[PDB]
C-alpha cells in the first residue's frame, strides 16, 4: 500500500517465529522499540498488527 | 470502642504495610511493575534504565 492508505493485517491464533525474519539477510532495517529481537521467540502477545 | 488506643496501633502499622506492598504495583515511570517482564522483555542495556 501507500503510506498514506497503509495496510493493516491482523495476526492471532499462531505461532510466531521472529528469528527467520531477524536472522534474514535480506533487511535492511530491523529496528525493536520496548522489546529485544533475540527475546522475541519467547513471549507471547495477544496480538500482532502487521 | 474501649481498646481504640490498642486497635489504632494495630490499624495504622496495618495500613502502613498495605500501602508499602501496593507501591510494588506502580510503574514509576517504567514500562511495567513487574521486574520479571522487564528482564523477559529488554536486553541488559535497556532493562536497566
Amino acid at each position: 500500500a501507500s503510506v498514506y492508505a497503509w495496510n493493516r493485517k491482523r495476526i492471532s491464533n499462531c505461532v510466531a517465529d521472529y528469528s527467520v525474519l531477524y536472522n534474514s539477510a535480506s533487511f535492511s532495517t530491523f529496528k525493536c522499540y520496548g522489546v529485544s529481537p533475540t527475546k522475541l521467540n519467547d513471549l507471547c502477545f495477544t496480538n500482532v498488527y502487521a | 470502642s474501649a481498646l481504640g488506643k490498642l486497635q489504632d496501633v494495630v490499624n495504622q502499622n496495618a495500613q502502613a504495610l498495605n500501602t508499602l506492598v501496593k507501591q510494588l504495583s506502580s510503574n514509576f515511570g517504567a514500562i511495567s511493575s513487574v521486574l520479571n517482564d522487564i528482564l523477559s522483555r529488554l536486553d541488559p542495556p535497556e532493562a536497566e534504565v
